[PDB]
């Protein structure tokens, strides 16, 4: 009633590998540490695509919520008992 | 009780290199509770040995004594606590918002009846129920539980032999207990009065006894 | 996979997928004092895991005592693995693998068994008890371990229904608890990062009958669900100590406002769980419903005609909900199997984490090479075939996978004790049912089939064709020793093979198990105490042989010792006549032979290093301090040996030649000794000439070392021999009133009260005192039925202690049947175990 | 909200800001307009399919949505 | 003593309306199992039946 | 209702932050508040031209805060 089930998934999501797309079309997957209620994402061991297609590595990664398009999330969080 | 079955005996056992008397250091004897606390330690050819339940957590139950005192008072037969941290600072910006309190706190702590709803819980059956099924009169046992005590010391020697006999047929009724037969319903004073030959009323105890006497008469 | 279960909140492919990912998994050890709470906590929970699965409700539904002992007993007698996956106070899962572990004393391997395979402890404590004998034992094991250190305050229920303690003294009572577990810990570890404190979230508050279960911050979470502008994180760090609320300002402050202001933990937490449980049990038809109203909880019409304690049951389980607490409490602070590895290779593997292998095995990486680790043995009901049970350290285990399994005895050179084994099925196990896998990564428990042939306690199972620099995990350290010692026959000594096999099945059902034959054709079994042989007889007679077995007396086991120094240098020479050596004995310092056992000093250390400590400690010469040759009859043996042979009068490089096989000699003679076949204890042995044969052909090999055990007697011999006792330590519950009762009944056994003192809040009293174990059949029920049962011990093995008499004197005349005097009780002690282990009647001092 | 409790688990097709489709299995959505959508394609125009799998976008992206396909079994 | 010697040695060596008192047990010897403690139960329970102010 | 973000993990740490308009900043963090605005000691401007811009002490809106990257290890 308060707090939704994505964010709930988002939550589940904290430990494994994570895959992000900011709006400035940047490609961060890395390992999400901690989520919070909103979309900012702590995660870390980024390999980072640019637009163009350059790829990096960066350790650490913080982005802000209101800055994400769209999360891709680990198949196995199909089997969440949130998402049943 | 008398012997369950016939076997071998004390003295039927012949002196062998296991069990010989000889080797065998003597510090308190074995008495016959050390043999029932462990039947498969202390006994040769344990059978239908039904084991005992191991320690129940002591309840320790401070009994009330004068209404006129706190539910939840510290008892003098409670023994003392003798008196003797990662705070947070007072400066430190946390406030509690202004509707927020304890969750009961119009609720007294204790009521008129609560020192008498706790020693319920601790009350013999059926006094610790709340709701229950009627029995018969005669399926309650009153002193079955006084003959379940211990026998009681400096009693004459006539009063121990009847606790002891009491509960001989106790430990009997409560071995040789059969399940109730499954069958079909059928009740022989309806069957009486389906037919034509019986009638009902309603008359004084006495009066049927009379009648009772009188017929069987 | 594709076996019928029951039903769960949970997804059995949550649970699969959960164990790839190592961060989410936490090995925990329920572990506690008896009857503290431990079981019905996993049932607590299986029930929050398992909808179909209910506790009666006029009887607990025990479900990891699975045993038939253990449902009559009701004691826990076998550790019971439960893996369910729960949630988290911020709704994420983890995979939980607890061990919930007996708490009698007794059984404290099943316990060391459970800590092995396990990164993290969670302590439950009675409220009401406190702090017993059993939870000090528990906390210094773990702590010795190397285990992450939670506590759960269980039966706070009993506090306020039994005691019924005003709020304040509630909180009183808890706070000593906390500051006693506190004390304790840095008592046995040295580092101040295991400090316990509500405030940090590593002590819990429940009540596992009324599905009570919360930290400050599940508290504090319940205010904000309600409340929602409240942070509850920060809330909870307000929640505890002397920290009182101030309703004027809405601050919190370190002082009290004004007076009559309750702390924080009263006000807020204390207060409302009193209040609830008040309602419940007083004013079920007068003012329940009102305050359910108030609290929202809507209790349907025939949920509220329910006894008062199933109604107490429920209404806490609405209010509370799930134990997000405990899962909270073991997730911030018990390492996953990831990072509590390094510890884990650091304290129990052989090669050191500095190993190639260590390292591997310290990463925890699930394609590496396979590195599991089995502690606990399970036995179907058949009896015929057992299941190993470990953690997986590394690689990755799969059914009917080819596997190499390693003894105890397993070492890199000698690799006779391996044997190469098939992997029939895997099992995740649960308390009851199991549930088949076909594989299990690393960091997980597993519950493996094939492989029980070859093993008897423990064992390390890696891969064949690969890993050949595979050494083993060390056997388990136990608590405790055994020492009540009892013999076995069979009825009819055709089917003694039965018997034997049953000897062997319980061996490996009991870790801590001894079953050994002497030289008499005695078979003989070691135990720690009445209930533990017990067990371990019904096991035998009833589930894996089904033939008749005759027990003896129960025994104790003895040890030989040293009073004064040995009045003529024995010597002894060798068959050819040509080498020939000096001792003499002495008793060792006070407190030296502890120090050797409890690995304080190891002869791993370089000379200048046990030189060093010799001196500092125990005034000695640096002559003698660096001159230790042996430890006695194991690498941490209570005995010495020590060379005084002067470098003129011996050429040292010559000696050296013998030492190697001097130091076998004493250690053998140490393991046998010359009383009563028993270890010797507390014994220096010095070498004071060691003539030594030029001619290699003459010494080395079986003419040295029989030479040094007859010297190793003959030295002992003359110094006045002494029998010891092991020696119990009794705790005894009981109320004020029976304490005279419980002086009276120790009075009679050779016993010695140390100390009684008041249990602080509680109205019963503790009595600590010290009991001969031989003098100790009996003794529990000796006090429960002369107190007709309101006093309760528990006994475990403390010292050893000098037996009064004197062994060697054949002036005591002894009859067959009758108990003996103290002044002479060690002759008996010594002729009999003399006749029972069938040597000679009497032993022949001499030279 | 029963407007899109009565579209979940049909495969969905929903335009994003950028003309991004994506094509999935509706699950799940809050009051933001956060949706779930496992076993997700992905089509951008060349045509192209980069099957991407669970995909939480946010509520800002998200433009227009539309049901392609009946519910799995 | 001799009662407990002897219970060692031993141990490994018409219409009656009224019940014999030789079917009586607890004729014990040791003193634990005749002098059994009471139970005082706080000095606020007490046993049925048996008057209270006795 | 507005929790604050966790940074204090990144707490005076060295940081690269880029914004909206493809720009990057850099510098070591102080503080925040729940809308993640942001400060920053030791800020230095390197604008796309190549050139590091030092200034000091400096104060971002969060709303064209795009990703934070804490350079230093924490
Ligand atoms: N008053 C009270 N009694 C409880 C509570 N939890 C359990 N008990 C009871 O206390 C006893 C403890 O039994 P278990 O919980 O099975 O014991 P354990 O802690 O597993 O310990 P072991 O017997 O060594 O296995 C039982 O009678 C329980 O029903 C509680 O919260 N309050």
């Amino acid at each position: 009633m308060s707090i939704g089930v994505p964010i709930k998934v988002l939550h589940e999501a904290e430990g494994h590998i994570v895959t992000c797309e900011t709006n400035t079309g940047e490609v961060y997957r890395g390992k999400l540490i901690e989520a919070e209620d909103n979309m900012n994402c702590q995660m870390s061991n980024i390999t980072v695509t640019y637009r163009d297609g350059r790829v990096a590595q960066l350790e650490q990664v913080y982005i802000r919520g209101s800055k994400i398009r769209f999360l891709i999330l680990p198949d196995m969080l199909k089997n969440a008992p949130m998402l049943k | 009780f008398e012997p369950l079955v016939r076997d071998i005996n004390l003295q039927d056992e012949d002196w062998n290199e296991f069990n010989d008397i000889n080797k065998i250091i003597i510090r308190q004897p074995i008495r016959t509770e050390y043999k029932i606390a462990f039947p498969y330690l202390y006994n040769n050819l344990p059978h239908h040995v039904h084991l005992t339940w191991y320690h129940t957590p002591n309840v320790v139950f401070i009994k009330t004594e004068d209404p006129d005192l706190p539910a939840f008072y510290f008892d003098p037969l409670i023994n003392p606590i003798s008196h003797r941290e990662p705070l947070p600072d007072d400066d430190e910006e946390f406030e509690l918002p202004e509707f927020v309190e304890p969750f009961l706190k119009d609720t007294p702590l204790y009521t008129d009846n609560t020192a008498n709803g706790i020693a319920l819980l601790w009350a013999p059956r059926p006094f610790n129920l709340r709701s229950g099924r009627t029995r018969r009169a005669l399926d309650i046992p009153l002193v079955k539980n006084w003959y379940r005590e211990h026998c009681p010391a400096g009693q004459p020697v006539k009063v121990r032999v009847s606790y002891q006999k009491l509960l001989k047929y106790y430990v009997l009724n409560a071995l040789k207990h059969r399940p109730p037969k499954a069958q079909k319903k059928r009740y022989l004073f309806r069957s009486f009065k389906a037919t034509k030959f019986f009638q009902s009323t309603k008359l004084d105890w006495v009066e049927v006894g009379l009648q009772v006497c009188r017929q069987g008469y | 996979m594709e076996q019928t279960l029951p039903v769960t909140v949970y997804e059995m492919d949550f649970l699969a997928d959960l164990m790839d990912n190592s961060e989410l998994i936490r090995n925990v050890t329920l572990c506690g004092h008896l009857h503290h709470g431990k079981t019905c906590f996993v049932d607590c929970l299986i029930e929050q895991t398992h909808p179909e699965i209910r506790k009666r409700y006029d009887q607990d539904l025990c479900y990891t005592d699975i045993l038939f002992t253990e449902q009559e007993r009701g004691v826990g007698i076998k550790s019971t693995p439960v893996t369910v996956v729960l949630p988290d106070t911020k709704g994420k899962s983890y995979l939980f693998n607890i061990m919930d572990t007996p708490g009698h004393v007794n059984f404290s391997d099943e316990v060391t068994a459970g800590l092995r395979i396990s990164d993290g402890v969670v302590l439950f404590i009675d409220a009401a008890e406190g702090v017993m004998l059993n939870t000090e034992r528990l906390i210094k094991h773990a702590v010795q371990e190397r285990l992450a250190v939670t506590v759960c305050i269980n039966k706070i229920d009993r506090l306020i229904l039994e005691l019924k303690l005003p709020p304040t003294d509630a909180y009183y009572k808890l706070r000593h608890i906390v500051d006693e577990v506190n004390g304790l810990i840095s008592m046995y570890s040295t580092d101040e990062n295991l400090i316990l404190s509500p405030l940090l979230g590593n002590v819990c508050f429940s009540s596992s009958q009324y599905s009570i279960c919360f930290t400050l911050g599940s508290f504090a979470k319940i205010y904000a669900d309600t409340f929602g502008d409240i942070n509850y994180q920060e809330f909870a760090k307000r929640l505890w100590g002397d920290i009182y609320f101030n309703p004027k300002t809405r601050k919190f402050t370190k002082k009290a406002p004004t007076s009559s202001s309750q702390r924080s933990f009263v006000e807020f937490i204390l207060e409302p769980l009193y209040k609830i449980l008040a309602q419940v049990v007083g004013d079920v038809d007068t003012s329940l419903p009102r305050t359910l109203d108030e609290l929202g909880i809507h209790l349907t019409k025939e949920e509220l005609k329910l006894n008062i304690r199933p109604l107490l049951r429920l209404v806490c389980k609405k209010f509370f909900g799930e134990f997000t607490g405990f899962v909270d409490m073991c997730v911030q602070h018990i390492p996953s199997p990831k990072v509590g590895a390094k510890p884990k290779i650091e304290h129990t593997y052989t090669g050191g984490v500095d190993s190639d292998l260590g390292e591997a095995m310290s990463d925890c990486d699930p394609d590496g090479p396979l590195m599991c680790h089995t502690t606990k043995m399970y036995s179907t009901d058949d009896g015929v075939q057992f299941h190993a049970f470990g953690r997986v350290l590394s690689g990755t285990i799969h059914a009917g996978q080819p596997v190499k399994v390693l003894g105890e005895n397993y070492t890199l050179e000698d690799e006779e004790d391996s044997q190469i084994c098939t992997v029939g099925r895997l099992w995740i196990s649960v308390a009851r049912y199991h549930i088949e896998v076909n594989r299990v990564p690393a960091g997980n428990w597993v519950l493996i089939e094939g492989v029980d042939q070859p093993i008897v306690k423990t064992a390390t199972i890696t891969e064949p064709r690969g890993n050949e620099e595979a050494q083993i995990f060390r056997p388990l350290k136990f608590n405790t020793t055994s020492v009540i010692k009892i013999a076995v026959e069979p009825v009819n000594p055709s089917e003694l093979p039965k018997m034997l096999d049953g000897l062997r099945k319980v061996n490996k059902s009991y870790p801590s198990l001894t079953t050994k034959v002497e030289e008499s054709g005695e078979h003989v079994i070691l135990g720690t105490g009445e209930l533990y042989l017990d067990c371990v007889m019904h096991d035998l007679r009833k589930m894996y042989s089904e033939i008749d077995i005759k027990v003896a007396d129960p025994v104790v086991t003895f040890c030989e010792t040293v009073v004064e120094t040995s009045s003529l240098k024995c010597f002894a020479e060798t068959p050819n006549k040509k080498n020939k050596i000096t001792m003499i004995a002495e008793p060792l310092e006070k407190g030296l032979a502890e120090d050797i056992e409890n690995e304080v000093v190891q002869i791993t250390w370089n000379r200048k290093k046990l030189g060093e400590f010799f001196q500092t400690k125990y005034d000695w010469d640096l002559l003698a301090a660096r001159s230790i040759w042996a430890f006695g009859p194991d690498a941490t043996g209570p005995n010495i040996l020590v060379d005084d042979t002067l470098p003129s009068e011996v050429d040292k490089a010559l000696l050296g030649s013998v030492k190697d096989s001097i130091v076998q000699g004493f250690q053998w003679g140490t393991r046998e000794g010359p009383l009563c076949d028993e270890l010797i204890r507390n014994v220096k042995f010095k070498i004071l000439d060691a003539v030594v044969a030029q001619e290699p052909l003459h010494r080395g090999g079986g003419q040295i070392i029989p030479t040094a055990r007859r010297v190793v007697y003959s030295a002992f011999l003359m110094a006045t021999p002494r029998l010891m006792e092991p020696y119990y330590f009794v705790e005894v519950q009981a109320p004020a009133d029976c304490v005279s009762a419980v002086y009276t009944v120790l009075a009679r056994r050779r016993g010695h009260v140390t100390q009684d003192a008041p249990i602080p809040g509680s109205p019963l009293y503790t009595i600590k005192a010290f009991i001969p174990a031989i003098d100790s059949f009996g003794f529990e029920t000796d006090l429960r039925t002369h107190t007709q049962g309101q006093a309760f011990s528990l006994s475990v093995f403390h010292h050893w202690q000098i037996v009064p008499g004197d062994p060697l004197d054949k002036s005591i005349v002894i009859r067959p049947l009758e108990p003996q005097p103290a002044p002479h009780l060690a002759r008996e002690f010594m002729i009999k175990t003399r006749r029972r282990k069938g040597l000679s009647e009497d032993v022949s001092i001499s030279k | 909200s029963s407007k899109m409790l009565q579209h979940i688990d049909y495969r969905m097709r929903c335009i994003l800001q950028d003309g991004r489709i994506f094509i999935g299995t509706f699950k799940a959505f809050d009051k933001h307009m956060n949706l779930i959508l496992c076993d997700c394609d992905e089509f951008r125009k060349r045509e192209e399919k980069r099957v991407l799998g669970l995909v939480l976008l946010r509520g800002e992206n998200l433009v227009s949505m539309t049901v392609e396909g009946p519910p799995p079994k | 003593k001799s009662k407990e010697l002897h219970a060692i040695k031993e141990r490994y060596l018409k219409f009656v309306f009224e019940w014999d008192a030789s079917e009586d047990t607890s004729i014990d010897y040791n003193p634990l199992y005749k002098e059994r403690h009471q139970v005082q139960l706080l000095g606020r329970g007490f046993i049925a039946g048996i008057d209270l102010k006795q | 209702k507005a929790h604050p973000p966790e940074l204090k993990k990144f707490m005076d740490k060295k940081l690269s932050l880029k914004l909206n308009g493809g720009r990057h900043v850099q510098g070591i963090l102080r503080g925040f508040d729940p809308f993640m605005n942001l400060v920053i000691d030791e800020c230095v401007e390197m604008a796309t031209s190549g050139q590091q811009n030092n200034i000091g002490m400096v104060v971002i809106r969060g709303n064209s805060i795009i990703m934070l990257e804490a350079l230093e290890r924490v």
